């Protein structure tokens, strides 16, 4: 019962779409559709990015597209700028009222 | 506007206990859950159990049972977290986060929708 | 086909009526006889529970 899988780091140029995904056990992500993503700049508290697999929270523009397929939860990044240098985190329901968080991604802007 | 404030940064020694108090202001906090997360500097987040400010039910994650207690105080709108038996790798930052909505009809405890967060507190040991 | 459901009030799964709401009773003069109302259209009902 360890953390959910996540790639170590991502990189890319501004202006295009960047894909990130979490895979896990079907008892965690494959059985329940309660998966959310988090963005954390280093220095203060993170901010909520997405409620469901896809329904937008208030104060966030349509730039962050989420989806779920099988056991893969994917977030795609459209239109990168300098305000994206942060960390991206999975979290999901796991049964027995437990929440499992993801591993962590480092994003560098080229 | 609602706010979540915490205690100061704590320095400790292994084999002790630590109190962290999270205070919520600006809204009726008894209708919303309260989750706790921790993060060592350099690695990811992980999750402890929630507290329900209506009745007093409490869950916990694994490797925390018999080690951590959570307490309400509804008079001044705050939640206490006691963590005992500290060891060397517990140096981290702690955040208290608002959970779902208690609605008297569904188990909304495990809905990972943390929208408002505290500033976090830094607890270190030597 | 008869479904042997058990219900005190508010009859569950069963055969509907044909044309309209129909009243069945023994006398309709004294108040000790249970009057049965038979409906033409059904109403959905759900009943759930938390975990054990
Ligand atoms: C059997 O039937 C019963 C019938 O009752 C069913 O029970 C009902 O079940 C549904 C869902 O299954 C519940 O709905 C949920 O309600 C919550 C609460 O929302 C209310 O409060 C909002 C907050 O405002 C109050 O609180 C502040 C706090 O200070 C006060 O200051 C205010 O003055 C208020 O008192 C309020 O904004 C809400 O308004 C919404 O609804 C009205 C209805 O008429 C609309 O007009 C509004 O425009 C607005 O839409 C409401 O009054 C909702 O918040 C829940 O939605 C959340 O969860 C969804 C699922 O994830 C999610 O998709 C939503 O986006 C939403 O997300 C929320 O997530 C976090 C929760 O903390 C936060 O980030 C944030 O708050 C965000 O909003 C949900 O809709 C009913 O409450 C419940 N009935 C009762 C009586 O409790 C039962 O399910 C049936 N059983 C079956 C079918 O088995
Ligand atoms: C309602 O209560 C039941 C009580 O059984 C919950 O079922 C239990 O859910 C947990 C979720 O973690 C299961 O644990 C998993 O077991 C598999 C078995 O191989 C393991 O591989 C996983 O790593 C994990 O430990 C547990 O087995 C399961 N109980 C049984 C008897 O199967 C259920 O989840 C509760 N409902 C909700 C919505 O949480
Ligand atoms: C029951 O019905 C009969 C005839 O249908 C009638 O004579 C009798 O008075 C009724 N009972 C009462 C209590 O009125």
């Amino acid at each position: 019962q360890s953390a959910l899988t996540q790639p170590a780091s991502v990189s890319g140029s501004p202006g295009q779409s960047i894909t990130i995904s979490c895979t896990g056990t079907s008892s965690d992500v494959g059985s329940y559709n309660l998966v959310s993503w988090y963005q954390q700049h280093p220095g203060k508290a993170p901010k909520l990015m997405i409620y469901e697999v896809s329904k937008r929270p208030s104060g966030v523009s349509n730039r962050f597209s989420g989806s779920k397929s099988g056991n893969t939860a994917s977030l795609t990044i459209s239109g990168l700028q300098a305000e994206d240098e942060a960390d991206y985190y999975c979290c999901s329901y796991a049964g027995s009222s437990t929440v499992i968080f993801g591993g962590g991604t480092k994003l560098t802007v080229l | 506007q609602v706010q979540l404030v915490q205690s100061g940064a704590e320095v400790k020694k292994p084999g002790a206990s630590v109190k962290v108090s999270c205070k919520a202001s600006g809204y009726t906090f008894t209708g919303y859950y309260m989750h706790w997360v921790r993060q060592a500097p350099g690695q990811g987040l992980e999750w402890m159990g929630w507290i329900n400010p209506n009745s007093g039910g409490t869950n916990y994650a694994q490797k925390f049972q018999g080690r951590v207690t959570m307490t309400r105080d509804t008079s001044i709108s705050t939640a206490y977290m006691e963590l005992s038996r500290l060891r060397s790798d517990d140096t981290a930052v702690y955040y208290c986060a608002r959970g779902g909505w208690i609605g008297l009809y569904y188990d909304s405890s495990g809905y990972p929708n943390f929208d408002y967060w505290g500033q976090g507190t830094l607890v270190t040991v030597s | 086909g008869i479904r042997p459901v058990v219900s005190t009030q508010l009859l569950l799964n069963g055969s509907l009526a044909e044309k309209e709401i129909v009243i069945r009773s023994e006398n309709l003069t004294n108040n000790a006889k249970i009057i049965i109302v038979h409906l033409h259209t059904p109403v959905e009902i759900v009943c759930t529970r938390p975990n054990n």
